[PDB]
């Protein structure tokens, strides 16, 4: 996350931190995800497409630090790793960038809600908030494009939904963005998602509820003028999510 | 695929 503020998992209790075993070389962070039910985390296919073996991956819930354990964290194995059969990346755009992980503890239980772990609601079919709406994104991604290290404490920031009309100005992304994506950015271009934040939640209030409206997917650079973050548009994937779940 | 322990190797970034 570029800009925004350091937060803690209690403020984003549906955030899932996904790691890979080595191999190796022990264990390194992969990407963020979101808890959408006790047994299921949703994330982005591009995070896993290179190493698609569920046995490599660990999922933590209730965790606020990248390389240190947090009181109230729980560790999970990945029982099923489900990637989108239609994932494609062009130059910079990722299409169908959505993935499902079925989680299970060694014991072998799904998640229990607690002050650090809660599920996040999915939107109803084709329900998205209005453009201009303020949403939150969260993650352990880079704090600057040029950094080589990742923050050790979870960050969040607030970005605003942009209309498709506007995002598909050539001046923005043009044709690279599809009705299967949403755009969101800072009106002053100083806060954004960055590498390491992929798979994480774009969360909005939408008719009563904190909702998973997007998954962090792609963009040109991070926090660059007229280059918003692009998110996978969850409300256009309900059937995908229902069948594979 | 590289060889790497690289975080989010196809994220906004980033070689791929
Ligand atoms: C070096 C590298 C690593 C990954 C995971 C993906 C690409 C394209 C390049």
């Amino acid at each position: 996350i570029i800009g925004g503020e350091f937060t803690t998992i209690e403020n984003q209790p549906w955030f899932a931190a996904i790691y890979r075993r080595h191999r190796g070389g022990s264990v390194t962070y992969v990407c963020g995800g979101s808890l959408i039910s006790p047994c299921w985390v949703i994330s982005a296919t591009h995070c896993f497409i290179d190493y698609p073996k569920k046995e490599d991956y660990i999922v933590y819930l209730g965790r606020s630090r990248l390389n240190s354990n947090t009181q109230g964290e729980m560790k999970f194995e990945v029982e099923n790793l489900i990637l989108h059969k239609d994932y494609s990346a062009d130059t910079l755009a990722h299409h169908n960038d959505i993935a499902l992980l079925k989680i299970r503890s060694k014991e072998g239980r799904c998640a229990q809600p607690s002050r650090t772990i809660q599920t996040i609601a999915l939107p109803s079919m084709y329900n998205d908030p209005q453009f201009g709406t303020s949403c939150e994104i969260t993650g352990f991604g880079k704090e600057q494009s040029t950094d080589y290290l990742y923050p050790e404490q979870l960050k969040m920031t607030v970005v605003k939904l942009i209309s498709h009309r506007e995002c598909q100005q050539p001046h923005y992304y043009g044709s690279e963005v599809t009705t299967k994506m949403l755009c969101a950015a800072d009106p002053q271009w100083k806060t954004d998602s960055c590498q390491g934040d992929s798979g994480g939640p774009l969360v909005c209030s939408l008719q009563g509820r904190m909702t998973l409206t997007g998954i962090v997917s792609w963009g040109r650079g991070c926090a660059l003028k007229d280059k918003p973050g692009v998110y996978t548009r969850v409300s256009h994937f309900l059937p995908w999510i229902r069948s594979h779940t | 695929a590289c060889s790497r322990y690289e975080v989010d190797c196809r994220g906004r970034g980033s070689a791929c």
